[PDB]
């Protein structure tokens, strides 16, 4: 079958030099991740339960 | 007519190969990646899946006694325990107060679903890497698929094109890989006949299909409790759906260079990795002669702005002498700056504006217009904004000029210490033979 999941909000992004800022709010423990698109990913992996920048 | 380029493996990166067919008026090519699929030659090792306890009820023997017997049956279990009891909700099963046995027998099997929730564990190898380009030139543009090795020419517009063996072995997936419905994990997982209770393979199977299982839970029977009707046993919970919680997130969210990985059939898509190099045969007809196209003449180039932003931030004009209005290939021969048009049309008004993307705080490229060759020189200044949206439509080749403001003052420093030192030199020199004629 099909389940219906949420969407999370669009966190607020803000741009510094060489920095992403998001402000994340969720309303349910939420899986935030990133990795760099270079030939070393560094990925990170959070599940972002709190109002968390 | 053989020519050849290498256009890099960047999804969407439009790069444009210029043909100067001696006979013809030149040619851009367009040939922008749409997509790449790195799919690995896999092997199946085996299937692992959630086991199934089969625990019958007890073959309690009342007066009597009763023996147990081996069974051809995965981590099958089977202990006879002496002077049992048991009660029954009406009162005591047996009439003899300890002349029983009760026979305790338990074995491990594969779950009723595990045609249906199971993770496949492969040897991944010798992967092959198939990308669909964009061709485009005058009046065709299309999109076909290839694979990237020296050998599969494709036809295009009555053009083949063969591109060429992907400059890189370099591949996402380990030797080792576990498939699991949408997600792909690199995870070392134990041989077959070698999993280990309660971690990923606790029970092993060839394949979905296959008869035999092994199975390796640490199924341990342990004796019924007085008075009570149980077959009492302990086991090491489903390696597999611990598995599950502990997989983390796949190879989607980790893979180098943008992979974005994909199942059935395993595959990594866009992978940023190398670069594609690119046979191109290309017939009479692409072309046009010499004497149809415009004699431009005199180009010359001034640039009016440029930023080296990673979209088209520089402008240019160019300006000619042309005998007809008609339409020309444009290139840039200098790989720190890539032009945004393949063609721009020709007109008596004798200027036009290209616009170019550079990385360089001053590069010289060089640019054509038809036959007629130019130097663009630019003095490009950062972008203010931090972050884009998007990747760089530039090479990324950021070393200035030599005359370029920054090589300019390095060649008066170098220039002025070197022309002092030669001048010591020379002192030193003409000193040493005169008092050496002393």
């Amino acid at each position: 079958v099909t389940c219906r999941v949420p969407l999370a909000r669009a966190p607020d992004v803000t741009y510094g030099k060489k920095e992403v800022t998001l402000r994340l709010h969720p309303d349910h423990p939420t899986l935030f991740s990133y990795r760099s698109l270079g030939a070393e990913p560094h990925p990170y992996e959070e599940w972002v339960d709190k109002f968390s920048e | 007519y053989e020519h050849t380029a290498t256009i890099p493996n960047v999804v969407g990166f439009p790069y444009k190969a210029h043909i100067e067919r001696n006979g013809f008026s030149p040619m851009t090519l367009q040939l922008e990646v749409v997509e790449t699929s790195l799919e690995p030659t896999l092997n199946l090792e085996y299937i692992t899946c959630e086991y199934k306890t089969v625990v019958p009820s007890p073959f309690i023997k009342c007066c009597g006694t009763s023996e147990c017997s081996s069974k051809e049956q995965p981590d099958y279990q089977c202990k006879v325990y002496t002077g049992v009891y048991p009660f029954m909700w009406g009162g005591a099963y047996c009439f003899c107060d300890s002349e029983n046995t009760q026979l305790s027998e338990a074995y491990v099997d594969r779950s009723d679903v595990c045609k249906h929730d199971h993770a496949s564990a492969y040897k991944a190898h010798t992967a092959s890497l198939k990308a669909t380009i964009r061709i485009s030139y005058g009046t065709i543009n299309q999109t076909t698929e290839a694979f990237v090795n020296g050998e599969h020419a494709v036809n295009v517009g009555g053009s083949k094109f063969i591109f060429g063996p992907i400059s890189t072995a370099w591949s996402p997936f380990d030797n080792k890989i576990v498939v699991y419905k949408d997600d792909v994990y690199n995870q070392d997982f134990p041989p077959y006949g070698s999993g280990q209770p309660g971690r990923f393979g606790d029970i092993q199977s060839r394949t979905v299909e296959s008869k035999d299982l092994y199975a390796n839970t640490a199924l341990k029977l342990s004796r019924p409790s007085p008075g009570v009707v149980h077959v009492p046993y302990t086991q090491t919970p489903s390696g597999f759906k611990y598995w599950l919680k502990e997989k983390g997130s796949s190879l989607n969210t980790k893979a180098p260079f943008g992979c974005k990985i994909k199942t059935n059939p395993v595959r990594a898509m866009d992978c940023a990795v190398g670069s594609i190099p690119v046979s191109m045969d290309i017939p009479d007809s692409a072309f046009t002669r010499v004497v149809d196209a415009p004699a431009v003449t005199d180009l010359s180039c001034q640039v009016v702005v440029c930023t080296h932003s990673s979209d088209f931030g520089g402008v240019a004009t160019l300006s000619y002498k042309t005998d007809k209005p008609g339409d020309c290939a444009v290139h840039s021969h200098s790989n720190v700056a890539t032009l945004q048009e393949a063609t721009v049309k020709v007109k008596t008004a004798g200027k036009v504006t290209v616009h170019f993307s550079t990385a360089s705080a001053s590069p010289a490229f060089k640019v054509s217009v038809c036959d007629a060759k130019t130097t663009c020189t630019a003095a490009c200044e950062p972008p203010k904004d931090h972050i884009v949206p998007y990747g760089a439509s530039h090479n990324n080749q950021v070393f200035p000029d030599m005359s370029g403001t920054a090589m300019t003052w390095v060649q008066r420093l170098a220039s002025g210490l070197g022309g002092l030192a030669l001048i010591a030199v020379v002192v030193l020199v003409l000193v040493t033979c005169i008092t050496m004629r002393r």
